[PDB]
RNA sequence: CGAUGUCGGCUCGUCGCAUCCUGGGGCUGAAGAAGGUCCCAAGGGUUGGGCUGUUCGCCCAUUAAAGCGGCACGCGAGCUGGGUUCAGAACGUCGUGAGACAGUUCGGUCUCUAUCCGCCACGGGCGCAGGAGGCUUGAGGGGGGCUCUUCCUAGUACGAGAGGACCGGAAGGGACGCACCUCUGGUUUCCCAGCUGUCCCUCCAGGGGCAUAAGCUGGGUAGCCAUGUGCGGAAGGGAUAACCGCUGAAAGCAUCUAAGCGGGAAGCCCGCCCCAAGAUGAGGCCUCCCACGGCAGCCGGUAAGGACCCGGGAAGACCACCCGGUGGAUGGGCCGGGGGUGUAAGCGCCGCGAGGCGUUGAGCCGACCGGUCCCAAUCGUCCGAGGUCU
RNA sequence: GAAUGCCGGCAUGAGUAACGAUAAAGAGGGUGAGAAUCCCUCUCGCCGUAAGCCCAAGGGUUCCUACGCAAUGGUCGUCAG
RNA sequence: CGUGAGGGAAAGGUGAAAAGAACCCCGGGAGGGGAGUGAAAUAGAGCCUGAAACCGUGGGCUUACAAGCAGUCACGGCCCC
């Protein structure tokens, strides 16, 4: 049973799943768009959207919060300076996931892109 | 033999005469009768009841014909109450008064493929003293050459829950017509937001 | 439909607003209605609140005291009509929301560990000045 | 355990009757409104790079 | 319940 | 929640200090006894020259439990030990005193004498 | 004998009845209560512990009772391996000896993969002469079936007394079962906090990794849960068993019977809950579709409708089932509430300092109850009747 | 036609068990007919009285470079003992 | 294979003649389709003949209320001559 439980396990133990979401966000907040597996893609939506929302608030507390996951002072700066402001009026939904048409060769995994919204 | 359709909403406890009473709230009314079954036409006596409004877009054509013949707005579920004839065209909570004693049918929580210990309360195996990869196993399932087969009905693992369960003889603690609310004492099958059926009890 | 709303509605007729607020660590006197033979009376229970479970109307609090050499804990539903009044006899200061740990301390250690919350004391005296 | 083992070789008929459920179902495809090419629904067209009536991705 | 103990008729099996 | 093997402090001046339950007297197979239930127990430890000595097989009523007990008013109550008071086959106490509070459930179950002897009923 | 694994235990039971208890009786050397003894009855029930490898037995404490047997002395491709069949070693005894002993002692390898039948669950297919969406009837199955105490009747009938009822009526329990999470009590793998060593970011402050597959410690929502909560055993109707009759011959009397009619069990049939029309004997009702083309038939396009695909779900191994797909609140984000944690960072003040106070119930914040089209369920495709004959 | 016969071929079990330490991965860029699996970068994790380094035995060209991918590599391969 | 003494295999066939398939086509290659050689190419080198087990495609008949050492005897239906 799993009744009303939220959030995938992704066949990773606790701390590895965590590093996964961080490294994804790092990659995403860097290139603005990445490709991953669909389940990985759906889980990233929330994790980054939360960080982006904290950049929108701009205070010191927010930066130190975000910096716990992202770790890179430059990248945080980018998030706070470049990324965030172009979402001031956007209330949630700062990311999108769209599904790709071709599976991977070596394991047939369904791929998708995840990107930051305009 | 009166009955009504409803939804399970959640439990709490109220206070009545320095006593705490666990209750379950059910949203029951109102339910429009949309067909009646008679001994002439159908062989028996019932009242087909409808419940919860439906987006008429989502109701197909064979169904649209059925409601219109009743003079009735489209509805999410149809269910019958057997041996029941309310005079009105609509049934509400007003048919049960506090103190009345009722039966409720719900669809039980589903435990999926359940082990033998959860489903049938077997004892499993010992947990040390040499117990070997059998700690939750059923044990013997038979004899030897006689009869040399397994009985029908033998309790084994398999799906559990998500099945029709009726709990009987519950006390009606209160009814709130202004909200179509029904307060029954005790526990009702199924998850919150679940469909239920509430009948007058068959208990004396 | 709003299922949570319906619940709180049923519940609402029993909700009390008349009782004082209090925090775990505080010392409190709960005047509880009790029945025996053949009468009903008011029996006081006075101790530290060591826990506060919150579930809206179903919030319950737990109070602990030593009576004639034995430790006693009492659990009360906060909106129980059987409670007449609750009197804050002292404000205490925990750094912790559940205080199970005092079960294993001496009367001395407890006094050290739960110092008077002087802030909420001035605060209690700031009110108690009526117009 | 005691090493269960098959008692009889399975008949050609019975192995093939087990396979009576093994047929693949053809992939489900729809034309893409821009380049008319056949593609999986709800996916970005991998031929012309369009999904939801706008160019999304460089093919 | 047979009152006279009955001999084993097979050894406990060994790797042999 | 008292069952066979469970030790209990005795809350009286009978002379026993600790008794160990060996049987709960509530039907053919009751699993646990609680406040107001009569148990049968052995005396595991006693003071010099009591009305009882180590080794006796006595009866006692449970007066305090460490598993909390629930009440019809929606409250509960719980004590720090499990204690009992030794009795005779007439449900009367055997000692002349009882120590510490006892549960009000005792009154309802007809252990009147004990309740008056108790310093406090909670 | 080109192998039918062997005591006891555990686990899971199912059956017999020559019945341990609970139900119905006859006789009694049956006053009452309580027994004795035989008859009917297999529905349910039949406890925990000490000793011993034990089955058995004895004992302790209870009990309505602590029933006896069958199923390869049921059950080792289900577990144990204490008993007992190997090799080591010792004691008593036998033998010159090697060695031996229904004599004893300590130790001694128990095999991941189920093909077929069978069983528990779940689908796919075809069928149920038009094709469809709903709602159902119940043939036939299964589940269940226990019982104690106290009180009133009444300290009455009965008895010298001790004691102590039938019938009837209330209340409270034990074990078992189903469901549930409001309370009580668990878990709650990252929801919060505290703490150590070390390496790091970025020097201070502030943080991050690692110490488990949570480093440790104090807590903990939803969910899943029991120790917690509700409810169930029935009631009632019918037919009977033993047993008791009514009327009554044969057989002028007598007879429960040969004709006929009563009473009578926890048992039987029904009633209660669950499954069920593959019930091929394929049922019924309501409603929608339509008599289209080319050649009881085939082919093509459609109708009602359905599937595919997608967002999901206290549904779930896959499958299925249920909800939703922009005409939209399905998930995700975001806002509000709940809920947990228990006063963040930063700054100001106090102290030489570890720290302390205020700002501040602050900051953070899974799942819960809601709101909101910010993100994503785009766009679509394929199936799918034209109704056999008296 | 049988000898649990001999040699060979091909079935069944079955698209099943398994794919050899639970130290762990993610993304971007490149190459190419083809890439989860080769190269490059960044991030994350693991060993560190070693899972680093140097000798002796044993092995005997496995070393370096270019060009390759039928087979060997438990998948893949453009990589490689 | 075995430390060694020692043990100890499997494996023959294009065609008369290489005339061993230029060249084009799909393909990274393998492989194939044409062209060509030959009396013959299911003689194409994984090559005389090419049996059987075994796997596949296509066609007729048949099968989803049926109880089986799988055949046989009878009858009827459908398909072929
Ligand atoms: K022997
Ligand atoms: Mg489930
Ligand atoms: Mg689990
Ligand atoms: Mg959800
Ligand atoms: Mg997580
Ligand atoms: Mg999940
Ligand atoms: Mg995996
Ligand atoms: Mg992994
Ligand atoms: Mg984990
Ligand atoms: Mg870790
Ligand atoms: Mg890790
Ligand atoms: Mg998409
Ligand atoms: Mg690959
Ligand atoms: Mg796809
Ligand atoms: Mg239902
Ligand atoms: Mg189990
Ligand atoms: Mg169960
Ligand atoms: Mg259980
Ligand atoms: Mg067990
Ligand atoms: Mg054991
Ligand atoms: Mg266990
Ligand atoms: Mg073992
Ligand atoms: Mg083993
Ligand atoms: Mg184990
Ligand atoms: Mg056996
Ligand atoms: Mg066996
Ligand atoms: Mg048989
Ligand atoms: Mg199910
Ligand atoms: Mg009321
Ligand atoms: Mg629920
Ligand atoms: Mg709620
Ligand atoms: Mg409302
Ligand atoms: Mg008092
Ligand atoms: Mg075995
Ligand atoms: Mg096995
Ligand atoms: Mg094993
Ligand atoms: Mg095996
Ligand atoms: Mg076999
Ligand atoms: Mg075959
Ligand atoms: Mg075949
Ligand atoms: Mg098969
Ligand atoms: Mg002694
Ligand atoms: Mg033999
Ligand atoms: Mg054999
Ligand atoms: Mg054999
Ligand atoms: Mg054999
Ligand atoms: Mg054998
Ligand atoms: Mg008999
Ligand atoms: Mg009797
Ligand atoms: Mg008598
Ligand atoms: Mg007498
Ligand atoms: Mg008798
Ligand atoms: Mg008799
Ligand atoms: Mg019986
Ligand atoms: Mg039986
Ligand atoms: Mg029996
Ligand atoms: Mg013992
Ligand atoms: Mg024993
Ligand atoms: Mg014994
Ligand atoms: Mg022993
Ligand atoms: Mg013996
Ligand atoms: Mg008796
Ligand atoms: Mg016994
Ligand atoms: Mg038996
Ligand atoms: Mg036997
Ligand atoms: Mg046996
Ligand atoms: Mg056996
Ligand atoms: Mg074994
Ligand atoms: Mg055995
Ligand atoms: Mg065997
Ligand atoms: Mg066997
Ligand atoms: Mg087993
Ligand atoms: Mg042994
Ligand atoms: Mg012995
Ligand atoms: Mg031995
Ligand atoms: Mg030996
Ligand atoms: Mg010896
Ligand atoms: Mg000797
Ligand atoms: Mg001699
Ligand atoms: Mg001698
Ligand atoms: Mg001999
Ligand atoms: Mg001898
Ligand atoms: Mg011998
Ligand atoms: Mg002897
Ligand atoms: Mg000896
Ligand atoms: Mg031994
Ligand atoms: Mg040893
Ligand atoms: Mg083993
Ligand atoms: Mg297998
Ligand atoms: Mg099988
Ligand atoms: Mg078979
Ligand atoms: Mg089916
Ligand atoms: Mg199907
Ligand atoms: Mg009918
Ligand atoms: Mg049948
Ligand atoms: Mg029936
Ligand atoms: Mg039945
Ligand atoms: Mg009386
Ligand atoms: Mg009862
Ligand atoms: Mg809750
Ligand atoms: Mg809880
Ligand atoms: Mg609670
Ligand atoms: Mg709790
Ligand atoms: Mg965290
Ligand atoms: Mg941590
Ligand atoms: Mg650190
Ligand atoms: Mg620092
Ligand atoms: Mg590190
Ligand atoms: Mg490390
Ligand atoms: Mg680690
Ligand atoms: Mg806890
Ligand atoms: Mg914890
Ligand atoms: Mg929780
Ligand atoms: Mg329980
Ligand atoms: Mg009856
Ligand atoms: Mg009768
Ligand atoms: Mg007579
Ligand atoms: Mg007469
Ligand atoms: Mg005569
Ligand atoms: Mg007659
Ligand atoms: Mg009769
Ligand atoms: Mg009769
Ligand atoms: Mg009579
Ligand atoms: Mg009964
Ligand atoms: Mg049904
Ligand atoms: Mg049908
Ligand atoms: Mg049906
Ligand atoms: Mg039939
Ligand atoms: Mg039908
Ligand atoms: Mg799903
Ligand atoms: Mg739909
Ligand atoms: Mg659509
Ligand atoms: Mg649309
Ligand atoms: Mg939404
Ligand atoms: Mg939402
Ligand atoms: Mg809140
Ligand atoms: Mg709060
Ligand atoms: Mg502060
Ligand atoms: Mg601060
Ligand atoms: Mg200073
Ligand atoms: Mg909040
Ligand atoms: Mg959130
Ligand atoms: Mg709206
Ligand atoms: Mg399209
Ligand atoms: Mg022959
Ligand atoms: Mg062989
Ligand atoms: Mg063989
Ligand atoms: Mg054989
Ligand atoms: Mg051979
Ligand atoms: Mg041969
Ligand atoms: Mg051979
Ligand atoms: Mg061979
Ligand atoms: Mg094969
Ligand atoms: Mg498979
Ligand atoms: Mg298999
Ligand atoms: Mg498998
Ligand atoms: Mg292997
Ligand atoms: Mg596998
Ligand atoms: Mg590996
Ligand atoms: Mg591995
Ligand atoms: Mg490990
Ligand atoms: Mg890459
Ligand atoms: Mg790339
Ligand atoms: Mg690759
Ligand atoms: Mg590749
Ligand atoms: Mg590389
Ligand atoms: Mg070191
Ligand atoms: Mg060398
Ligand atoms: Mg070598
Ligand atoms: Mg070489
Ligand atoms: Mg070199
Ligand atoms: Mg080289
Ligand atoms: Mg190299
Ligand atoms: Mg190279
Ligand atoms: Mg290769
Ligand atoms: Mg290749
Ligand atoms: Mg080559
Ligand atoms: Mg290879
Ligand atoms: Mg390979
Ligand atoms: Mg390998
Ligand atoms: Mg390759
Ligand atoms: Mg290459
Ligand atoms: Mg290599
Ligand atoms: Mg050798
Ligand atoms: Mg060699
Ligand atoms: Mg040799
Ligand atoms: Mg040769
Ligand atoms: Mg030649
Ligand atoms: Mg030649
Ligand atoms: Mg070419
Ligand atoms: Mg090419
Ligand atoms: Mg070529
Ligand atoms: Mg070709
Ligand atoms: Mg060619
Ligand atoms: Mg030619
Ligand atoms: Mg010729
Ligand atoms: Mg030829
Ligand atoms: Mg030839
Ligand atoms: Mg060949
Ligand atoms: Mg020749
Ligand atoms: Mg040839
Ligand atoms: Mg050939
Ligand atoms: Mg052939
Ligand atoms: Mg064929
Ligand atoms: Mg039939
Ligand atoms: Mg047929
Ligand atoms: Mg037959
Ligand atoms: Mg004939
Ligand atoms: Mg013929
Ligand atoms: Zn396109």
């Amino acid at each position: 049973m799993r009744h009303l439980k939220s959030g995938r396990k992704l066949n990773r133990h606790s701390s590895h799943r965590l590093a996964l979401y961080r490294n994804q966000a790092k990659s995403l907040l860097t290139h603005g768009r990445i490709t991953t597996t669909v389940p990985k893609a759906k889980e990233l939506r929330g994790f980054v959207d939360h960080l982006i929302h904290l950049a929108k608030r701009g205070d010191l507390h927010a930066r130190r919060l975000v910096l716990r996951d992202l770790q890179d002072v430059k990248l945080v700066r980018k998030l706070f300076d470049e990324i965030a402001p172009r979402y001031r009026d956007r209330q949630g939904g700062y990311t999108r996931v769209l599904k790709l048409a071709e599976r991977r060769r070596g394991d047939g995994a369904p791929l998708a892109l995840v990107e930051l919204v305009e | 033999m009166k009955g009504i359709l409803g939804v399970k909403v959640g439990m709490t406890r109220i206070f009545r005469d320095d006593r705490a009473v666990p209750v379950t709230v059910i949203l029951a009314g109102p339910c429009p009768v949309v067909q009646r079954r008679t001994p002439e036409k159908d062989g028996y006596t019932a009242v087909q009841l409808g419940f919860l409004p439906q987006n008429p877009k989502r109701v197909n054509r064979p169904l649209k014909g059925h409601f219109a013949k009743a003079g009735v707005e489209p509805v999410r579920i149809l269910r019958e109450i057997r041996d029941f004839n309310p005079e009105g065209d609509t049934v509400t909570v007003e048919i049960f008064k506090p103190g009345e004693r009722v039966d409720v049918t719900g669809t039980s929580k589903g435990r999926g493929f359940a082990g033998v210990m959860k489903r049938w309360n077997f004892a499993g195996g010992p947990d040390s003293h040499g117990a070997h990869k059998i700690h939750r196993h059923p044990g013997s399932i038979g004899n030897r050459k006689t009869p040399g087969r397994v009985y029908k009905g033998k309790k084994m693992a398999g799906h559990y829950g998500a099945e029709r369960v009726t709990v009987m003889n519950l006390e009606v603690v209160d009814v709130i017509p202004e909200e179509n609310l029904l307060l029954v004492k005790g526990a009702v099958p199924g998850p919150n937001g679940g469909l239920v059926i509430v009948r007058e009890t068959k208990k004396a | 439909m709003n299922r949570g709303a319906l619940i709180k509605l049923v519940e609402s007729r029993y909700v009390r607003t008349d009782l004082p607020e209090f925090r775990p660590g505080d010392t409190v006197r709960v005047s509880y209605k009790v029945k025996e033979g053949n009468r009903t009376r008011i029996q006081d229970f006075e101790g530290i609140v060591i826990r506060i479970r919150r579930n809206g109307f179903n919030t319950t609090f737990t109070v602990r005291k030593v009576s004639y050499g034995v430790g006693v804990e009492r659990i009360f539903p906060l909106h129980s009509p059987l409670i007449q009044k609750i009197d804050i006899v002292q404000r205490g200061r925990a750094r912790r929301a559940k205080l199970y740990f005092i079960r294993n301390l001496s009367d001395r250690e407890i006094r050290r560990k739960l110092r008077a919350d002087r802030k909420r004391i001035d605060q209690d005296r700031a009110a108690e000045r009526a117009a | 355990a005691k090493h269960p083992v098959p008692k009889k070789k399975t008949s050609k008929a019975r192995r093939d009757a087990r396979r009576s459920h093994h047929a693949l179902t053809p992939p489900t495809l729809v034309p893409c409104p821009e380049c008319k090419a056949m593609k999986p629904p709800h996916t970005v067209c991998p031929e012309c790079g369009y999904y939801a009536g706008r160019k999304v991705l460089e093919v | 319940r047979r009152i006279r103990p009955r001999p084993p008729r097979l050894p406990r099996p060994r790797p042999r | 929640m008292i069952q066979p093997q469970t030790y209990l402090e005795v809350a009286d001046n009978t002379g026993a200090r600790k008794i160990m339950c060996i049987r709960v007297l509530k039907g053919s197979n009751a699993k646990y006894a609680t406040v107001g239930d009569v148990i049968v127990a052995s005396v595991k430890e006693a003071i010099p020259r009591g009305a009882v000595k180590e080794g006796d097989v006595v009866k006692a009523v449970v007066v305090r439990t460490k598993k909390e007990i629930k009440r019809p008013d929606g409250s509960a109550i719980r004590f720090d030990d499990n204690a009992a008071v030794i009795i005779n086959n007439q449900l009367e106490p055997r000692g002349t005193r009882v120590f510490g509070p006892v549960a009000r459930e005792l009154r309802e179950k007809g252990f009147m004498k004990i309740v008056s002897l108790a310093p406090e009923v909670l």
